[PDB]
RNA sequence: UAGGCAGCCCCAAAAACACGUGUGAGGAGAAAGUCCCAGUCACUUUGGGCAAAGUAGACAGCCGCGCUUGCGUGGUGGGACUUAAUUAAUGCCU
RNA sequence: ACCCACUCGGCACCUUACGAGAAAUCAAAGUCUUUGGGUUCUGGGGGGAGUAUGGUCGCAAGGCUGAAACUUAAAGGAAUUGACGGAAGGGCACCACCAGGAGUGGAGCCUGCGGCUUAAUUUGACUCAACACGGGGAAACUCACCAGGUCCAGACACAAUAAGGAUUGACAGAUUGAGAGCUCUUUCUUGAUUUUGUGGGUGGUGGUGCAUGGCCGUUCUUAGUUGGUGGAGUGAUUUGUCUGCUUAAUUGCGAUAACGAACGAGACCUUAACCUACUAAAUAGUGGUGCUAGCAUUUGCUGGUUAUCCACUUCUUAGAGGGACUAUCGGUUUCAAGCCGAUGGAAGUUUGAGGCAAUAACAGGUCUGUGAUGCCCUUAGACGUUCUGGGCCGCACGCGCGCUACACUGACGGAGCCAGCGAGUCUAACCUUGGCCGAGAGGUCUUGGUAAUCUUGUGAAACUCCGUCGUGCUGGGGAUAGAGCAUUGUAAUUAUUGCUCUUCAACGAGGAAUUCCUAGUAAGCGCAAGUCAUCAGCUUGCGUUGAUUACGUCCCUGCCCUUUGUACACAC
């Protein structure tokens, strides 16, 4: 998927040896929360935000400016 | 594949050998008691070969062998 | 004529024994269908081998002929006996 | 006789692991390194071999007893994982089937491959996963094949050649296909710029893909693959990763010594479908008309423009967005995952279609795509390169991908006549309008387009209508061949191709068999693009017309999983 492109680099090469011709390959998959251009978290990375719970209130308590 | 082998019907050729020759100067150069040297052969009569050249004489005509002239004897 | 557009014309109804029109011992010319089939070589079937089946395939051999010793010139497929061929399988190794 | 509760003796059985064992398992195979209740028999790695001999028993068959020489590093037991099974079970898939549709196989031709001939008809690849494949429709080139002719484009170092000159290059005639001084008659000239030998390098469509990389195909476009903590086992290992239901899916629901996770899948990205809501626009259009004119006539159809007008972006385009989430209702199901129907919606098959695509592998393909390559071969009369010619297309034969037809749902003639995807030349002759010539292909002078501007609105065919034919191997069919007319190309010869006439071959719905396919899909039809100077019967894409059939199953095939067996592990 996509994501192998926003933040996967891939590369390939080949060295040559007195016995033949040697295939390297390196991939690197750098941190999506320091991609700072364009995506922010992986696709299917959801994170709800906490509800902040607060204390019920029982009176009105009306407050005027 | 692989190559066959190769028998031509033909003998082997030969190249070009230039025949080293010890004369340069008595070809072209006359002997003179006093000194007084004059050619025996014509040079490039082409405006751009030059006047020292000292053509390929034969037996019938003249080639100049470098400036690519064809003359006469019988001038 | 049952029907159809239907008076023509047009398209379309109606079975059984002859031991029978499928013989003889029938003889002969030309070729087809098969258990058993073919001498070597090729391939086709197989992942590949063999064992079996197949191919109008090359050499054969065989049948002969030519003026022959050497050879060439033609075919180079021929056999035997049955009321509609049925294919059950992988048949065995690497 | 039966029921209940006891008891002694017995055949067994179920749970557990106190305890044992290598484990399978075992109430004995327990009470064994914490080793001793009594007693009998038997074994000392595997073969040779229960063989030879001797004895003894037997009518015999044979029984009992019973070696050695020699030979070997294993043989064997239990259990685990994988593989395989002509074992069982459960799943999945128009590269399987059902029901159908189109076919191919039948006929002629195009093309690929095998076979044959040749000096050469170059080779690679042979089940799916070779056979319109090497994006390979080759006249030169492609070429690596063959037959001929040159050239070195044989670097660099050393030793000579020797400047009383190492050697390159030569018109002319012969030779030679050759207007190659290739070499022969010849002397002209260039002038450490050369020649020879060795070392060494280089070129090589030369070999080795079973030495290799990269890439691609395949397993597998399926759904599978892991570790953390914990549980089980001495261990290899196992559970997690599952009975079941569900899904395209290890997709989820659940079950539950497992719980919580990672890769894959999904998510994602691109394309297609919608938006009278935003932004706009002479490289896209629309309406009145600033302007004008035509015809029919009292306004319809138009022809010409944006300083030869204005307004707008519905149609056209691309930027930002919204919209589908299977939404509302109903039914059914573990009221779960889901599934189905209706309503609504542009969209209710993962909304359609693709791109990327896990772990582990194949002696899968390519050395001939690579100046990717080890090794090997060749390196001068070259297996290097170039020039000429031929060939890859050769034809007793066989197979596959294909095109054209067997006709009236038709053939031919006339008329109407709509697409979409794309490509384009001065980085030289590309797409071509218009005018003219020519039956035709084709030719001439130009024009517009380096491109939403012109080809182009690619005015496409199929098709709709009207005629000719009237079931006739016929006006269905166009194989083959002759003559000429033109294009591209140095070269059309083995006919490149087009065009006019003439011959009208087989084919009368095609056997065993075999392929693909569930919706704008099959199929029909045409179009654009790859290759290309030309040539498509091929391929990659596009649009027009547009079905029938089923919403399922494991019958066949293939794949996967579970159990099971194995003397397999290179794994049938
Ligand atoms: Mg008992
Ligand atoms: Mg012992
Ligand atoms: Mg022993
Ligand atoms: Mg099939
Ligand atoms: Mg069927
Ligand atoms: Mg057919
Ligand atoms: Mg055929
Ligand atoms: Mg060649
Ligand atoms: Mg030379
Ligand atoms: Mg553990
Ligand atoms: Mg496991
Ligand atoms: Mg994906
Ligand atoms: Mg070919
Ligand atoms: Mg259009
Ligand atoms: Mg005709
Ligand atoms: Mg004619
Ligand atoms: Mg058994």
């Amino acid at each position: 998927g996509q994501p192998v492109n926003d933040f996967i680099d891939t590369a390939t090469r080949h060295v040559l040896m007195r016995q033949g011709v040697l295939g390297i390959k390196v991939k690197i998959m750098r941190d999506p929360a320091k991609s700072r251009t364009g995506p922010k978290a992986l696709p299917d990375a959801v994170t709800i935000i906490e509800p902040k719970e607060e204390e019920p209130i029982l009176a009105p308590s009306v407050k005027d400016y | 594949k692989k190559r066959k082998k190769k028998v031509y019907t033909t003998p082997k050729k030969i190249k070009h050998k230039h025949k080293k020759v010890k004369l340069a100067v008595l070809s072209y150069y006359k002997v003179d008691a006093e000194g007084k040297v004059t050619k025996l052969r014509r040079e490039c009569s082409n405006p751009t070969c030059g006047a020292g050249v000292f053509l390929a004489n034969h037996k019938d005509r003249l080639y100049c062998g470098k400036c690519h002239s064809v003359y006469k004897v019988n001038a």
